């Protein structure tokens, strides 16, 4: 017959092959496909869906529906931010529990821009100004209203405009970054004023946070720790 | 840009063992029920699979399933054995389990069978799509789970003076993935 | 802007479908009449306490005039949904609400009366009732706007709307039996108000099955 | 029919679908799908079963599938000292739509 | 017969610490079963470098991560002990280098 | 609607036909002929019988 | 419909 020359790799099994093998049912008819609706050709496309971040992960809020509320009250006008959130998406414990989160924990690599987007629900008659920083990689977070408002920033009107859609952008040296440790930069929301209302209307109101990747986001080497 | 490891033949397709069938040679000295193994397939027992389904709804796959048999004697008497063989039997959905050694499940044609000979290259077969439904449900919310088969495992050589114990690794590889409706998924928690 | 939809003997006054989620972005279609109207449930009211609601579908319509006769009186039957959660309230309250659509909801602290409240709907809780931040299964209520969802947020919009295509393993399935789609409206936000306005705002449904069809009638 | 040239009457052939308790009562069964059946003028009565399922493909063992079942409209007929005692056959046949899937020999001893 | 489980764990993710770690059960982490006495095991690892070319010498502030091979032996109650050396020969293929050096003496090797 | 412009909320007006027994609870009259007026944005719901009777005419 | 397996 043909005369072959077994090479080194025979009859190992290596769980990365990918060759034909004999199927055990050659006869039988499966069940066609119909059009279901929600395919999912790519796990990117549920860490582009803008999940909720949970802001407060303290030993009371975390477990329950407050550890996702940012409230906004009148106090003395403190510099001090009313929320920082630290861009480590993997190595972040807040963004570390989103959707997006998720999906990096199977995963190594990853790199692109994600959105942030804070909510008002607050009233319809409060006003205010809330001043949405982003101090990028490699900076010590903003720590008073000035230093945040020199760099970059997005005045929102809380009276006009009910939600602030901030995007980061693609900053690393690398190609890629890593999931685990070491910086990202630094979301941060300040009160530029502090929040009016008019009559009796509560003075307590509540801000959601949203993330999310955006087109440009990409992932590689898969890496499931998942074990008991 | 590169979204190819996150697509969903890539996140999926790839070989997680899911069971160690354990069975024992038919030696004629005290061996109870343990001469032979079977094991239902389902995913809901390895946690890393079953964490990566349930961000998914529905399903659909081929199911290659390889299989890595590794024997060794018992006692540490002067072990002696001829080459064992091992019949891995399929048993599509809906379709009679073995419950003895012996029963006539073992030579049923319908009942598509591997004769692995120990030593040589993993045995494998390639089950596909066995859902009555248009894809398999990981949650459903109704009244009367999902039957993949069954595979059963036992040794060929009958009358073997020296006890042999041997473990089954069963790779199973999911090939052809389709997934739809996604969910949040759960936490390790409850696994 | 006052649309006044109307489907048969029943009439709607929508604000304007300008928020109108189609779940997935497949509109309900038959396979390649009179059962499809608004039905409208029993309103709900949103409290400081509320955990949540919801109701399964299409479990809520089984009493509802033809969707329910028919439901019964057939054995198979695919239908798709237009969910509309009309939240009225002042200027003077505050909250948000998230109406989540989430096929296959098999909720969890699981015997045919306890998972399906029919028209009433249940509620969630805070520690039979499920939890409200889980969504009975352990899940991250976070994560949970992955799902086909809408957020109403009383200081910009006060009702949703949600397209629901059917959406299941086979082409047409026994009613009865299986749910598909179960809607969870849950209080992202808590309500707040002003010092003696109403306490407690109304939440109220309108269902219209959308290319419902059945087979076969007995 | 298996019975007489002379005899006559109305048996009552009804299928209940899938789902359904089978019915009791003469009415009951008429009000569904029905075949008034004239024993007089036709001798065979064939109706067809529809394919009413919600997967593509039922089982073979277990729950439901309908119920055909035969009444009398009318008491049998008879003319003069004939036999008051017929007989009636039934047959069965799978229609050019019908097919089977997955092999499953169960045959032993 | 013996057989052994190859584990290559690619940069950046967790290495066997026991003999029934769940490392060698991640579908991530892929593993030759390489059965004894037969054509000796291969894998092609590629270019994993977070960086776009491998860096010898680096002046800077915080060595470059190729991977971690694991190795067992699968059967698991054996009565007789038996040691095993497995050699690994490493080839580089698709060479590619930048920037020539001096090299270095034998010295301090 | 002679309210407040603030006021908001929803009204169901049904119309029973002729023949039927009033609706005695808001679900018998939902399922029936209705309109769901909102209170909140038109002030107003112009609801229009139809004739329906056995003779040409009725009596007064 | 398919009768392949029937055959």
């Amino acid at each position: 017959g043909l005369p072959v020359m077994n090479t080194p790799g025979s009859n190992q099994y290596l769980t990365a092959d990918n060759f034909q093998s004999p199927c055990a049912l050659p006869e039988f008819d499966v069940t066609p496909p119909i059009d279901i609706p929600g395919e999912v050709k790519n796990m990117m496309e549920l860490a582009e869906i803008d999940t909720m971040i949970p802001f407060d992960l303290s030993a009371t809020k975390k477990n329950t529906m407050e550890m996702y509320r940012v409230r906004l009250s009148d106090k003395p006008h403190t510099d001090d931010p009313i929320l920082c959130l630290s861009l480590s998406p993997a190595s972040d414990p807040r963004l570390s529990h989103t959707m997006l989160g998720e999906i990096l924990n199977y995963y190594t690599h990853w790199a692109g821009s994600l959105k942030f987007t804070f909510l008002f629900c607050g009233s319809m008659m409060a006003t205010g100004k809330l001043l949405v920083s982003y101090a990028p990689p490699g900076a010590d977070p903003p720590k008073k209203r000035k230093e945040a408002m020199l760099g970059t920033h997005v005045i929102w009107d809380i009276g006009l405009q009910s939600s602030c859609t901030m995007v980061v952008p693609w900053i690393s040296n690398t190609t890629y970054r890593q999931t685990i440790d070491t910086e990202g930069g630094y979301i941060s929301v300040f009160y530029q004023t502090r929040i009016v209302v008019p009559l009796s209307t509560p003075r307590e109101m509540d801000i959601l946070g949203f993330v999310s990747a955006c087109n440009d986001f990409s992932v590689r080497l898969l890496r499931d720790t998942t074990h008991i | 840009r590169s979204r190819s490891e996150s697509s969903i033949e890539s996140f999926f397709a790839r070989g997680a063992c899911v069971t160690i069938m354990t069975v024992d040679n038919p030696a004629s000295t005290t061996n109870k029920d343990k001469l032979f193994a079977v094991w239902k397939i389902t995913y809901k027992d390895t946690v890393q699979l079953r964490r990566k389904l349930e961000f998914f709804t529905y399903s659909r796959f081929d199911m290659e399933l390889t299989f890595v048999v590794t024997a060794n004697f018992t006692e540490t008497n002067n072990g002696h054995a001829l080459n064992q063989v091992y019949q891995i039997m399929y048993v599509p959905p809906g379709a009679p389990v073995p419950e003895k050694w012996d029963d006539y499940t073992w030579q049923t044609s319908s009942n598509p069978s591997i004769f692995y000979t120990y030593g040589t290259a993993p045995a494998r077969i390639s089950v596909p799509y066995v859902g009555i439904s248009n894809a398999y449900s990981h949650f459903y919310d109704g009244f009367s789970l999902n039957d993949f088969g069954i595979l059963a495992v036992r040794v060929v050589n009958d009358h073997n003076p020296t006890k042999v114990t041997s473990k089954i690794r069963v790779y199973l590889k999911p090939k052809h993935i389709r997934v739809w409706c996604p969910r949040p998924p759960r936490a390790v928690a409850y696994y | 802007r006052v649309l006044q939809l109307t489907l048969g003997n029943s009439t709607i006054t929508t604000q304007e479908a300008a928020n109108s989620v189609v779940a997935y972005g497949r509109w309900p279609e038959y396979l390649r009449v009179a059962a499809c109207r608004f039905y409208t449930l029993d309103t709900v009211s949103w409290t400081k306490e509320s955990r949540g609601w919801w109701w399964k579908l299409p479990d809520a319509l089984r009493d509802m005039g033809l969707f329910g006769q028919n439901m019964y009186y057939h054995y198979l039957g695919r239908s798709g949904y237009t969910v509309h959660v009309q939240c009225n309230a002042s200027k003077f309250h505050q909250g948000a609400l998230g109406v989540f659509a989430v096929p296959e909801m098999c909720l969890a602290g699981t015997s045919y009366q306890n998972a399906n409240p029919g028209e009433k709907g249940g509620t969630f809780t805070g520690t039979f009732c499920p939890v409200d931040y889980l969504l009975g299964n352990g899940t991250l209520l976070g994560n949970a706007f992955v799902f086909p969802h809408q957020i109403i947020n009383l200081r910009t919009n006060n009702c949703a709307t949600l397209v629901l295509p059917y959406v299941n393993s086979l082409s047409i399935d026994s009613m009865v039996k299986h749910n598909n789609w179960g809607i969870a409206i849950l209080p992202l936000a808590p309500l707040n108000f002003a010092s003696e306005s109403s306490p407690e705002i109304p939440i109220t449904l309108t269902i219209a099955p959308m290319c419902c069809e059945f087979n076969g009638l007995r």
